[PDB]
């Protein structure tokens, strides 16, 4: 299937209480590696997962030293969204950075991008030609033609299409017994009358691996999305994921209703009934 | 691994 | 400025069974921003020893965590999730549910 390596970057302003805390994290699909804390004792990039360990010193001195800088460079920038907007010094602001680039199940470039957050709202992000910028706002745009003088869109193009394509194939090599497992989930069903007529049929889903499923509730074979309750798909803790889906039916007619399970690892989608 | 440019808003 | 509330889900890693060593999860999702307080309570008090996730957040920038700790469940116990976030004006409870 595809595959994906991404990076995220967030800093948090606290007036009175310091310098703003920095915390990054990279992924590779639902599988993140390494992580920094500003404020931790460590002041160092860290591995969050098995296969990265086996990388050299020269590695490990590389990625602290850069999200050292990225960190600054993060801590200036509240700072100049701050004068962008006249906002007042006492309050607490939020900056998101993300970016990384995406492969086909060939393992060559398909997709890449580059966006950047204030306060959780859209502010900046590289388009999918990866040559040109969407701004969100007028104070956006001040970056825009900042980052066009500076070239940026195209020192951030070389590094999705190459660096970010090659060391995404190294990891998913190094680590092939964990990164390129697929855990297909193990379903059965709950039953929790509500109301005399009306009972609840919950589909689950759980120990799947990647996050990525889909479970839908059908009404004689054709589905109906009326009565269905959907939870966001959530971590197991031991790298697997957990989802549910559920619905009301008229009682006695509990066997019209059938759930189908979607995912890579299923080679045949699932069909449930009770 | 991390892209080494610094970039200011 | 925009602001979230956190959505919050109580559950175990396995299935539970009473006896059998277990993790205890609380999922913290959808919320901004970053600032947030979990903690995991055995019968409405405080439990130690719990670690939680590396700050992440999704697509739509919104942040989630993920807080365990390792427990053992019985029959009688009660088990609960407590958050407070800058939306809530009041720490808020969510209890465990063994088929949710």
């Amino acid at each position: 299937g595809s595959h994906s390596m991404r990076y995220f970057f967030t800093s948090v302003s606290r007036p009175g209480r310091g310098e703003p805390r920095f915390i990054a994290v990279g992924y590779v699909d639902d599988t993140q590696f390494v992580r920094f804390d500003s404020d931790a004792a460590s002041q160092r990039m860290e591995p969050r997962a098995p296969w990265i360990e086996q990388e050299g010193p020269e590695y490990w001195d590389g990625e602290t030293r850069k999200v050292k800088a990225h960190s600054q460079t993060h801590r200036v920038d509240l700072g100049t969204l701050r004068g962008y907007y006249n906002q007042s010094e006492a309050g607490s602001h939020t900056v998101q950075r993300m970016y990384g680039c995406d492969v086909g199940s060939d393992w060559r470039f398909l997709r890449g991008y580059h966006q950047y957050a204030y306060d959780g709202k859209d502010y900046i992000a590289l388009k999918e030609d990866l040559r040109s910028w969407t701004a969100a706002d007028m104070a956006a745009q001040t970056t825009k033609h900042k980052w066009e003088a500076a070239h940026v869109a195209e020192q951030l193009r070389a590094y999705l299409e190459g660096t970010c394509v090659e060391w995404l194939r190294r990891y998913l090599e190094n680590g092939k017994e964990t990164l390129q497992r697929t855990d297909a989930p193990k379903t059965h069903m709950t039953h929790h009358a509500v109301s005399d007529h009306e009972a609840t049929l919950r589909c689950w889903a759980l120990s799947f691996y990647p996050a990525e499923i889909t479970l839908t509730w059908q009404r004689d074979g054709e589905d109906q999305t009326q009565d269905t309750e959907l939870v966001e798909t959530r971590p197991a803790g031991d790298g697997t994921f957990q989802k549910w889906a559920a619905v009301v039916v008229p009682s006695g007619q509990e066997q019209r209703y059938t759930c189908h399970v979607q995912h890579e690892g299923l080679p045949k989608p699932l069909t449930l009934r009770w | 691994r991390l892209q080494s440019l610094q970039t200011y808003v | 400025m925009i602001q979230r509330t956190p959505k919050i889900q109580v559950y175990s890693r396995h299935p539970a069974e009473n006896g059998k060593s277990n993790f205890l999860n609380c999922y913290v999702s959808g919320f901004h921003p970053s600032d947030i307080e979990v903690d995991l309570l055995k019968n409405g008090e405080r439990i130690e020893k719990v670690e939680h996730s590396d700050l992440s957040f999704s697509k739509d920038w919104s942040f989630y965590l993920l807080y365990y700790t390792e427990f053992t469940p019985t029959e009688k116990d009660e088990y609960a999730c407590r958050v407070n976030h800058v939306t809530l004006s009041q720490p808020k409870i969510v209890k465990w549910d063994r088929d949710m």
